[PDB]
């Protein structure tokens, strides 16, 4: 599975960019779960936006607006 | 010493600005997730700049969560981020929960 | 005839802002002095951020302004970090911390 | 009462003198005071923030430390509100545009807050560097 | 040959006055456009909300000044209100003269 | 002498009596319910207006309102809400 | 015979129509929007009232209180997440167990 | 003057409502400071609303409007 | 035992819903704070229901902060809420900071 495709070195890299030194073995699954939940929310919002737009293709505009719905505004796209 | 190499690569990732998760697997992940949400009549379509946008927001959120977990770890006198610490960070920030 | 952007001494446009306010469906009527005030404050904010980004680039001694420089300036300035606490910048990275 | 005072006028590493440290510490080490260990702890803490780390001043505090409920009460300085309220009016009336009542109360408060913070915590100048 | 409204050349000119030479990437230009659009939208929404609260059909210079004072932290808000007041007074005086 | 207060009080009371007549309402609860209804209505209306303005849609219709309520209300309540709303609109059109 | 009487909705319809027209949300308003919004509002109000009433049944008191309203809202996890940011006056806090 | 006027039994009751069983000394004036910060944050916008309205009194509508602007919506006070 | 009385009064404050801070001192506090913000030309005026509203929001925020501090205390293996724990809660929730 490609959710398992997220490799352990990637999660180690992420936690270290956060600023950790030692990482336990139970962190990777929780990181995958939280990423899955955030993705589920953003995708559901983007999909309902594009379903209203009666288009079979989503757009960076719709992704930005899902992000603005979540309150995490993203810059450098759309406009 | 392991600490020397560890701190050297901490330096390089502190002044690094590239994506850390593989592009094709991440694209496949969002691909299959949004097909999972879909009815059987159609399939959705996606675009590369949208993929970068979603990945960029995803790792912004992830870096925030991980640095907060590191702060909890410092609070708990342990340099190791662990299950209870991550649970506590998720609860306290409490987004879409 | 010179534009009232030139009357206001503002590089940012006043007619475009007035049209956007009229067609933005914000209020039933739009004031005459509203667009000049809005253009002035927008230009002041943009000029301040551009000055900060230019100072950051000069400190970094590259003539090109990058999202990394923009994020660095925004996160280093408290008065701007207060206004932009939640928004994230693409390809901006994280401010280096000890 | 002079213990909160001594905290105030001495703000420099120079005023943190070892002969002054000996007198303050010995009084706390002296048995017949009942209040010097409470009084010396704040003075030593005030002298700590002035000179820096001062590993010599933390070894004296841990020897003279108390249950620190009284130190919490000793950290707080109780000044009469009625005394200061009239003083603010008196100062403003005598000297207009001098010693404002808002700042007079504020100046006392930050002097009081300094005591509270102790528990938690021709000479040549170049015109080139003048900013 | 249809023009799309975007504050690109205007920000370029503002940077020209700021420094004799300073390059900006396309991503940086898009970020600046998004930021200015966000600020304009916030201020306009605040002014409209104030007008609706006060049962006023119109917004004016006082309305926008109060709105921007609300949005910005006070330190930048005083600078912004000084900007607006001197701009509007000099614009009105020029028309009279 | 006083401009009438625009509330939903009579209709909320009627709904409660339709459900069950034995109990009553307190004034604080009444204000809480009024504020909650007003907030929900404001949220839905603002969302519909913003969504219509996005697709340069000059008008607001049933499709836009349904999409807005799907956006705001979570899916569990949204399913029942859209079902009942569609029922109401279709029966009103029939009438 | 009122439009609300035909619609079967306790909440009025023309009231919502005039509120939508007054709020200048859109340049032109529709006709199914007021009835749809009124129906949604009535459903939500009936749901919250019924849950508060059930909490009262468990409270064996004929008078319902903001205490009971907070009980219902916070006990329903979905409603709590929907209304996470609001605070109920004199609502108290939930017991640990 | 009245910052110490907020008496420590009130903070004790707040702590008991929160659910703790042990109390230190620093938390007293830390609660005082955080209360002062929250109060100033709300009061600034409440006064801004009142002054813009040209009324020279502060009302429940104004304070709840300021709270909603902050994001901590308050119910049961009308408006 | 002290624990018995402590838990009894925890019960009563878990099903208590009254204000805990003295009304006249709180009113004086907000009174003098809003006079501190004022120019010397005028004095502001306040109303009782506004005082209750501000107090109610204040203690909602305070109870949230204190329960989060209690959760941090449980994380740090100490039943005592302390200075570093309160600092950490304030930072992590990070409101108007």
């Amino acid at each position: 599975d490609n959710i398992q495709g997220i490799t352990k070195p990637a999660i180690r890299r992420l936690a270290r960019r956060g600023g950790v030194k030692r990482i336990s073995g139970l962190i990777y699954e929780e990181v995958r779960a939280v990423l899955k939940s955030f993705l589920e929310s953003v995708i559901r919002d983007s999909v309902t936006y594009t379903e209203h737009a009666k288009r079979k293709t989503v757009t960076s505009l719709d992704v930005v607006y899902a992000l603005k719905r979540q309150g995490r505004t993203l810059y450098g796209f759309g406009g | 010493t392991p600490s020397e190499l560890a701190l050297y690569e901490i330096r390089k990732y502190q002044r690094s600005t590239d994506l850390l998760i593989s592009k094709i697997p991440f694209a496949r992940l969002v691909k299959e997730v949004t097909d999972e949400f879909t009815t059987k009549d159609q399939d959705l379509r996606w675009q590369s700049m949208a993929i970068m946008a979603l990945q960029e927001a995803s790792e912004a959120y992830l870096v925030g969560l991980l640095e907060h977990t590191n702060l909890l770890a410092l609070h708990a006198k342990r340099i190791t981020i662990m299950k209870k610490d991550m649970q506590l960070a998720r609860r306290i920030r409490g987004q879409f929960i | 005839s010179q534009s009232r952007s030139a009357k206001a001494g503002l590089t940012f446009p006043v007619g475009r802002v007035h049209r956007l306010l009229r067609r933005g469906n914000y209020a039933q009527r739009i004031g005459s002095g509203a667009p000049v005030y809005l253009t002035a404050v927008l230009e002041y904010l943009a000029a301040e951020i551009l000055e900060l980004a230019g100072n950051a680039a000069r400190d970094n001694k590259k003539t090109r302004i990058i999202p990394r420089h923009l994020q660095l300036a925004i996160r280093n300035d408290d008065e701007l970090n207060k206004l932009l606490g939640n928004v994230t910048i693409a390809q901006g990275g994280v401010l280096p911390n000890i | 009462w002079i213990t909160p005072l001594v905290i105030w006028q001495a703000t420099t590493p120079v005023d943190v003198k070892p002969w002054k440290l000996s007198i303050i510490k010995r009084c706390a080490m002296h048995p017949g005071y009942r209040d010097a260990p409470g009084s010396a702890t704040l003075i030593l803490q005030r002298f700590q923030c002035l000179v820096g780390a001062s590993s010599q001043i933390t070894e004296s505090i841990i020897t003279i430390n108390c249950n620190r409920k009284t130190l919490k009460s000793h950290r707080n300085l109780k000044l009469d509100a009625h005394f200061l309220s009239i003083l603010k009016r008196i100062l403003s009336r005598a000297h207009p545009a001098n010693f404002p009542a808002d700042t007079v109360q504020n100046t006392i408060d930050m002097y009081l807050s300094e005591i509270h913070q102790l528990g938690a915590d021709d000479s040549t100048v170049s015109l080139w560097d003048v900013t | 040959k249809a023009r799309k409204e975007t504050y690109s050349s205007y920000i370029y000119k503002v940077l020209k006055q700021t420094h004799p030479d300073t390059g900006i990437s396309q991503k940086s230009m898009s970020i600046l456009n998004s930021f200015v659009n966000d600020i304009f939208e916030r201020i306009a929404t605040e002014a409209s909300k104030l007008a609706a609260y006060n049962k006023k059909s119109t917004i004016s210079a006082r309305e926008i000044q109060t709105a921007v004072r609300l949005i910005l932290p006070g330190e930048l808000a005083k600078h912004a209100v000084s900007e607006g007041t001197r701009a509007v007074t000099k614009y009105s005086s020029s028309t009279q003269a």
